[PDB]
């Protein structure tokens, strides 16, 4: 079993645009200088969300055939996935990038930066979710290509458009689940079971945003 | 409305 030239093609492309991430040394230098304290602690939180969405853009922008898609319809799919591509980069970088000391201290920046347990609790469930499934690179950035490209978000005006984005970064998944985990057929439908819980995310941010009087401008325009 | 966004996907 092998993917095609075409398979082949579309996630090189994607595995390129994935792969150009790498978190800047400032804002590594303050999760390892600031002062442990709620307002330094969540600024930190801040800066780290803000960048994400600069990250998330220049993700987006190449992947095949996004920029086919017109510029509302482009605007739509990056509002709908900005909160669920933030927690499975998230979940990416504590259980891989960071190192354990590093991870360590922005846990312990996230659980005193004055965010509820309510938020915290199925954060940090879900990265030991994701910890599990032992995601490889290509199980990432094809994960988040495919949460980017959901054709059922809310003002898409051309779905049909997003669906023949979406279906053959599906069938790439499922055939790269097939040539490297023969002997585990759930693999596939465990890595589904993350899509599911990262769309609980949505409400969880949302309700987080609308209990502040903390109090960031420029995130809540992007999030709604 | 939608103002960063519009900037960072024109960049
Ligand atoms: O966004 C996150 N990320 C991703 C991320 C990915 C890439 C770049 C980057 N920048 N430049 N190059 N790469 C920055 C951040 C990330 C990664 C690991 C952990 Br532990 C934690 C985080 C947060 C999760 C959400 N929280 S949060 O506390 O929920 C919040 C506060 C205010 C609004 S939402 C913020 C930190």
């Amino acid at each position: 079993m092998e993917l095609t030239p075409d398979q082949q093609t579309l996630l090189h492309f994607i595995m390129d645009s994935y792969n150009k991430q790498r978190m800047p040394q400032e804002i590594t230098n303050k999760i390892l200088k600031e002062a442990f304290s709620a307002e330094e602690n969540f600024l930190i939180l801040t800066e780290m969300a803000t960048n994400h969405v600069q990250v998330l853009v220049e993700f987006t922008k190449k992947l095949p055939g996004f920029q086919t898609l017109d510029h509302e319809d482009q605007i739509a799919l990056l509002k709908g996935s900005a909160v669920e591509a933030m927690f499975l980069r998230s979940a990416e970088i504590f259980n891989k990038k960071l190192p354990s000391g590093h991870s360590d201290l922005l846990e312990a920046r996230i659980r005193n930066s004055g965010i509820s347990d309510e938020y915290i609790t199925p954060m940090f469930s879900f990265y030991k979710s994701i910890g599990e499934l032992k995601m490889t690179q290509e199980e990432y950035a094809l994960l988040t290509a495919i949460v980017i490209l959901s054709p059922d978000r809310q003002y898409i005006k051309d779905r049909e458009a997003v669906e023949k984005l979406q279906e053959p970064l599906l069938d790439v998944l499922q055939k790269l689940c097939k040539i490297h985990q023969p002997e585990n057929p759930q693999h596939f439908a465990c890595l589904l079971g993350r899509l599911t819980e990262l769309r609980t995310f949505n409400h969880h941010h949302a309700e987080m945003l609308m209990s502040w009087r903390k109090f960031t401008p420029l995130l809540c325009e992007i999030w709604d | 409305d939608h103002q960063l966004l519009r900037y960072l996907l024109d960049k």
